[PDB]
């Protein structure tokens, strides 16, 4: 497995598979940890051009190994002692690196813990309890400030934080009252606030202006921090600054993590309404509505369904008129705008059934203008809108 | 003679206006791609419909649009990966045939 030519690693992994399947389990338990170390290194090593499917082979074999070993047994006590010893070793090993910089092994480690817990009558935290020590002194970031570590290490740390704090018993729950917990929280909050390039000039990030995965990890870190009460204002402000981001990849990540966040401050957004105001004033006009605007609208309404009322639907239909005209004029982008505009109505409740006739009028006008019946972009959102009622 | 009955069948679609040309095959390209899977020779239809509709060149646009979508499958389904590779090479040759007006697409 430690040869650098992937076809040697594959030979190692296939040998592992045969050995695991063939021999009696009493013997397998003894070498479980060696098998696991080799298999994990196989996937850790390959992160350039990986292989002709070595990593997939490795993951499948690893899960097979864990399922075979952890399965409960006659229950001869010596076998049980060996089983629990090996299980403790494996759990220690896996817990050790749920924060590792190498993502391909980090996610595999997390999923491995999931499967291991599910296989047995125990929860993930229940199997993590005797190994909290291995994770005590860094999952709250100790010593140097977060900006001094390399970026990928930061992503590893914050992903480990989110995973650990997402578990219902919440191992290593953070608290602003404690030292260096407020530091971590404020540092990542400022990271989120660094939407502008003014702070991307810093040496630790200037080397790779991508910046997006790090901000996604920061958003997840904020979102998992809903349980403690006093963060409402800043957390929500940052998250809604993100939801308004022009970066579609960042916008959708904000949408996704708001799902987890809204298990706390559900309607503080609606009560405040200033998180959505930065949308309203430009949301009128005639031509202001680009693809990003409509996408943000359908997002911020897919959650907070009550966010809008009938008169807003009328305004939206008025807007739709313009683009419906414009697409047909140009073909004699616009249709990408119009399709999203139509789809929006399907999502929002409180949309009167009366708008069926007006919007259908313009739809038919423009489709006749284009003389298109098949493959038109408007049928599918129309079907979705009507099928509900 | 099959290599020409297919040519005529493909040609029957060329004369109509491009505005309908784009739609007619935008709506049904995946089915013909699937059908080609068990016809090593039927891809002559696509070859002719890429060469003569060089006067149209929209077929290539929609073909690349669809192949971009199905790209991840290539390299896993070897049998279908081969077809995807053939089609990609054909569309790439298209721009060689038409250095003009294919650079735009």
């Amino acid at each position: 497995c430690y040869e650098q030519a992937w076809y040697a690693k594959l030979g190692g992994v296939v040998s592992i598979k045969f050995l695991m399947e063939r021999l009696p389990l009493t013997w397998v338990l003894q070498n479980q940890q060696t098998f696991l170390k080799a298999l994990l290194f196989v996937m850790m090593d390959l992160t350039g051009e990986v292989s002709n499917g070595a990593v997939a082979m490795a993951k499948t074999t690893l899960e097979q190994l864990l399922m075979r070993c952890a399965t409960p047994l006659e229950r001869a006590e010596e076998i049980v002692a060996a089983q629990e010893k090996s299980f403790h070793h494996v759990t220690h090993d896996l817990v050790r690196e749920v924060t590792s910089p190498n993502s391909t092994v980090r996610k595999q480690a997390m999923h491995s813990l999931q499967v291991l817990a599910q296989v047995t009558g125990k929860s993930v935290t229940v199997i993590m309890e005797p190994h909290k020590e291995v994770l005590q002194d860094m999952v709250p970031p100790k010593k140097h400030l977060l900006r001094h570590q390399p970026a990928n290490a930061q992503i590893g740390l914050m992903e480990g934080n989110t995973f650990c704090t997402t578990l219902q018993p919440r191992l290593f729950t953070m608290d602003l009252n404690v030292v260096e917990h407020k530091v971590f929280y404020t540092e990542l909050l400022n990271l989120c606030e660094a939407e502008d390039s003014a702070l991307t000039k810093l040496p630790c990030y200037k080397s790779l202006p991508s910046l997006v995965p790090l901000r996604i990890a920061a958003l997840n870190a904020l979102a998992a921090c809903n349980y403690l009460p006093q963060s409402r204002e800043k957390i929500i402000a940052a998250l809604f600054k993100a939801l308004n981001s022009t970066n579609s990849e960042l916008q959708e990540a904000g949408e996704a993590c708001m799902r987890k966040f809204l298990e706390g401050a559900t309607i503080e957004v609606d009560q405040i309404h200033t998180h959505m105001r930065p949308l309203l004033m430009m949301l009128g006009d005639y031509r202001s509505l680009t693809l990003n605007v409509v996408n943000r609208l359908t997002s911020v309404t897919r959650l907070f369904p009550n966010s809008f009322n009938d008169k807003f639907c009328d305004q939206m239909m008025q807007h739709l008129r313009k683009w419906m005209e414009v697409v047909v004029i140009t073909h004699k982008e616009e249709m990408k705008i119009c399709s999203a505009i139509i789809n929006l109505f399907h999502l929002i409740p409180a949309a009167p059934q009366t708008l069926v006739k007006p919007l259908l009028e313009v739809v038919m006008k423009t489709e006749r203008a284009m003389l298109i019946e098949a493959g038109s972009p408007f049928r599918e959102p129309l079907i979705k809108f009507l099928t509900r009622h | 003679e099959e290599k020409e009955v297919l040519e005529h069948f493909a040609g029957v679609f060329t004369m109509m206006n491009p505005l309908t040309f784009k739609e007619i095959f935008q709506t049904t390209v995946p089915y013909m791609v699937e059908r080609i899977s068990k016809n090593y020779a039927l891809q002559i239809v696509a070859n002719s419909f890429l060469a003569n509709p060089t006067t149209s060149a929209l077929f290539a646009t929609i073909l690349v649009e669809y192949l971009l979508d199905r790209l991840p499958e290539m390299g896993s389904n070897v049998e279908l990966s081969n077809l995807y590779l053939k089609l990609f090479k054909l569309v790439f040759g298209s721009v060689s045939l038409f250095a003009a007006e294919n650079e735009q697409m």
